[PDB]
């Protein structure tokens, strides 16, 4: 089923996004 | 970022309960902050993951449990175990 | 990595081995081909007034 | 044009077009209580059209998910009864509004627009509307149709779900 | 048509996910190290 | 020596492109369809070298069957067996040839699993390349139809899914190449005209899916054949988007670039096309190809003798060019004098060959332009002059139009100074101190914004190196136990 594919794909990315932000923050605090 | 330990052990652990009705995720995520230096965060992961996919016998959980069994600071190998016979 | 493949083309193919090391085109085209004798420029200058 | 379906152009446009559709409604729905800016009627033209001709091509399973995707209900409940082997596309179609939903009020109206269906049938079946009932909450309606069961005496089936009831069921409910 | 419309969602969704793995995967590095 | 011929090309091409296709299969498709760039270089190496690089290899590669893995081991099992079996028998394919071979080979050899563009590569780099090179233009005719099928293939690559399925490997190039050659042939020994249509309607189905190389060699071909005829050639830039930037094999933008210009010079707009095509002479490469270098400069020197300068008395001698801007300097020579005289001279002299050069309106029109040179360099060499020398120095005889001359260069901004009419004297304005102002600081401030962004680019791109080829490490494990055991013998003690 393509609807189903679709959604899965859909959500994939916003979770990407989340991991992104996360990394980036850390990658900040460790200087300190 | 915080500052005091029991706060960040909490913190980590509680994402045990938002994902457990997709348990693919959760190594996903957890399975980087699990090299943290300080070790509550570490212990605290331990308990996100076994909570986790708390029935299953998922295998990807158990990869990252088993290498913890011997981690230098007792209490965390104390988490490990617990996690790796819950799951 | 400096393909060059080109539709143009190459177009086409001495007695001037006289190089005098660097340009002196701007200076060959200064004088081209006039007011050569300045000898003369001068001399034939100082008798006109 | 509509009909030529055979065109890179047309293609594009109705890509677009059926896009606009669904951002303006989904824009619109979420109730904006006296501003309800409507779409222009044209384009429900020409994307029914469209839905016309998922139908044709006996093609249920776009169908069944653009209508959720655009909001739109009825073309959704018409899409069940259909010419499809119902009762299994039925159940496809809950699994998936169980899993991939979020906005509670539109979750609601879906799930009781499906309740009823599942009353409908050759012979209907009950404990699917049952646990429905307990997905959106209404023990009225559960205490009535156990009262229905009691009457047409068959106190089986009702024994049956009501074990399917407690184990599920907020001690509240 | 769907087949062709619904796909080109698909096909236009993926790059973005590829390029986003690839950034994440070098930054995961970096704070490893 | 016969020997030698077979055992090198073959022991060459055996690992030329059975690595490249080995490479290219497995890795910009089983892997992220992103990273074929290395495909693509080897693409590019392998065009430059089948280019100078052959009957018996194209019956070898053609015997590539690819119907399962144990069968793409075959294949190349089968590329050395048939290798013996020239070292023993002959080539099916004769010097080259194969020209029905080819056709019924597609269908046959258990093609099973082939990839799409690995079947699309092998197509266009031995038939095309092959026929057309060895041709002398002789399989052009044939070349017609053995590209009519890459356009069959090309008809799949349009809708065989291969439009978006493998559209990234599909048009990351072998298409865009294909495009070029394609269009080649046809202007080898053919028309244009129905090609020109195809191309519009293949520019149109990109800038769609997809927005890379697809509006670069596109774009290019186009305005090639548009000004191969000498048509409108500008209703078309405007609207165009201009070749797409963040992405160029800054090889294109080169000769865009070029087009662009030729088209602004045409059409009475000079001063701002020096300026861009120089832009466009910048960026080609160190190669020794001198194709379209003496063309760039022979117009930059033509559109140069317009304005009033002078071109530089370089690059009129360097080895690769001399020969062919001959013409060129013995005209500048004159033009410099400012003597209509020699002018004359050298153009009935020299018309065959400039016309022969597609050039020669631009300097049927230059005389005008001479004058003007003249009054330039007056203009910078006094500050306060009479019109009383101006054409007496300048051989006109009138100082009535020398005042028309001079208005007219004035308002086109050649010279800065004011005519005082009743007066009968020109002064020059002198503005000076442009450190004071404030445009240095936005010269200054492009650049460091250009600066700052070549570092992101930079430490953004190709610092992906850190693989998972090793991961992370760790300590000991028997260490720890062993320091705790003996400190603990200690405190005993």
């Amino acid at each position: 089923d393509l609807y189903s594919r679709y959604k899965k794909l859909q959500q994939e990315l916003e979770f990407l996004e989340v991991q992104e932000e996360y990394i980036k923050d850390e990658q900040k605090n460790l200087k300190k | 970022s915080d500052v005091n330990d029991d706060v960040r052990r909490a913190a980590v652990e509680s994402l045990g309960f938002i994902l457990f009705r997709t348990p693919e995720q959760c190594p996903s995520v957890v399975s980087l902050l699990s090299e943290s230096y300080n070790p509550h965060v570490r212990y605290g992961a331990a308990m996100a993951l076994g909570i986790c996919c708390a029935g299953t016998g998922n295998k990807e959980a158990i990869n990252l449990l088993e290498p913890m069994t011997n981690d230098p600071v007792n209490y965390v190998r104390q988490g490990a175990l617990i996690a790796s016979a819950l799951i | 990595m400096s393909e060059k493949k080109q539709p143009v083309d190459l177009g086409l193919l001495d007695a001037h081995v006289w190089e005098d090391n660097w340009d002196d085109d701007n200076v060959e085209d200064d004088f081209s081909n006039q007011l050569r004798a300045e000898l003369e420029k001068h001399g034939y200058k100082m008798e006109t007034s | 044009f509509n009909v030529n379906d055979n065109s890179e152009y047309v293609e594009t446009i109705i890509a677009k077009c059926i896009d606009h559709y669904t951002k303006q409604c989904v824009e619109n729905a979420d109730l904006p209580e006296g501003e309800k800016k409507p779409i222009d009627q044209r384009l429900e033209g020409i994307v029914n059209k469209m839905f016309q001709r998922c139908l044709d091509d006996h093609k249920y399973k776009q169908a069944i998910g653009i209508a959720l995707e655009t909001r739109r209900l009825d073309v959704f409940e018409k899409t069940i009864l259909e010419s499809n082997d119902v009762p299994g596309m039925l159940a496809y179609s809950l699994k998936l509004c169980m899993s991939l939903m979020q906005n509670k009020q539109f979750r609601n109206k879906v799930l009781r627009v499906l309740v009823k269906i599942y009353m409908n049938l050759e012979k209907p079946d009950f404990i699917n509307v049952c646990q429905c009932l307990i997905f959106l909450d209404d023990p009225q309606a559960v205490s009535d149709i156990l009262e229905k069961l009691v009457k047409e005496d068959n106190l089986l089936m009702a024994y049956q779900i009501c074990f399917d009831l407690y184990e599920s069921a907020s001690q509240q409910f | 048509g769907l087949r062709q419309y619904y796909l080109s969602k698909i096909e236009e969704l993926q790059l973005i996910v590829n390029d986003k793995s690839q950034n994440l995967r070098r930054l995961q590095a970096q704070r490893n190290e | 020596q016969e020997p030698p011929p077979p055992p090198a090309p073959q022991d060459v091409e055996m690992k030329e492109e059975a690595a490249t296709g080995g490479g290219s299969t497995g890795e910009a498709d089983g892997k992220t369809a992103a990273a074929a760039a290395e495909h693509s270089q080897r693409e590019l190496d392998t065009v430059t070298l089948e280019d100078i690089k052959v009957s018996g290899k194209e019956p070898r590669f053609v015997l590539r069957a690819l119907r399962m893995l144990p069968s793409t081991s075959r294949r190349l099992n089968h590329y050395v067996l048939y290798k013996a079996v020239q070292g023993f028998f002959t080539s099916n394919n004769a010097t080259r040839d194969f020209l029905l071979p080819f056709l019924e080979e597609p269908m046959d050899t258990e093609a099973d699993l082939q990839f799409r563009p690995r079947t699309g590569k092998a197509a266009s780099t031995p038939l095309l390349p092959e026929v057309e090179a060895y041709l002398q233009l002789l399989v052009v005719i044939f070349m017609m139809n053995s590209k009519r099928y890459k356009e069959a293939q090309k008809i799949s690559d349009d809708l065989m899914q291969k439009i978006s399925t493998q559209n990234r490997r599909a048009l990351d190039l072998v298409a865009a190449k294909c495009y070029y050659y394609h269009a080649r042939v046809y202007e080898f020994l053919d028309k244009l005209d129905v090609v020109r249509s195809f191309l519009h309607a293949r520019l149109r189905t990109a800038t769609l899916r997809h927005d890379a190389d697809g509006q670069a060699t596109l774009l290019n071909l186009l305005l090639r054949n548009y000004l191969h005829y000498s048509l409108y050639d500008q209703a078309e830039k405007l609207v165009s988007k201009s070749v797409f930037p963040e992405q160029a094999n800054n090889n294109e933008w080169a000769r865009y670039l070029y087009y662009t210009g030729r088209i602004k010079a045409i059409q009475l707009e000079y001063s701002e096309a020096r300026r861009t095509m120089t832009n466009a002479l910048r960026k080609a490469p160190q190669h020794t190809a001198v194709g379209f270098k003496q063309t760039v400069h022979k117009l930059l020197i033509v559109v140069e003798l317009l304005l009033g300068e002078i071109p530089d008395r370089l690059q009129f001698r360097q080895p690769s060019l001399k020969r062919s801007l001959m013409p060129y300097f013995l005209l500048t020579q004159a033009v410099r004098t400012g003597n209509l005289a020699k002018f004359n001279q050298v153009l009935d002299q020299f018309g065959e060959k400039f016309q022969a050069d597609g050039t020669y309106t631009l300097i049927i029109r230059l005389r005008h332009n001479v004058i003007k040179t003249g009054v330039r360099m007056i203009s910078l060499s006094y500050s306060r002059i009479s019109l009383a020398d101006i054409a007496q120095k300048l051989q006109l005889d009138s100082p009535e139009d020398a005042e028309f001359i001079v208005a007219k260069a004035i308002r086109d901004g050649v010279i800065e100074a004011s005519i005082n009419h009743e007066k009968g004297y020109v002064q020059s304005k002198e503005m000076i101190d442009i450190y004071s102002t404030r445009e240095p600081q936005l010269a200054f401030h492009q650049r460091i914004s250009f600066c700052l962004d070549i570092h992101n680019m930079s430490v953004k791109a190709m610092r992906f190196p850190p693989k998972s080829y090793n991961k992370d490490l760790e300590s000991a494990e028997e260490r720890r136990e062993r320091e705790q055991q003996d400190l603990e013998f200690a405190k005993e003690m």
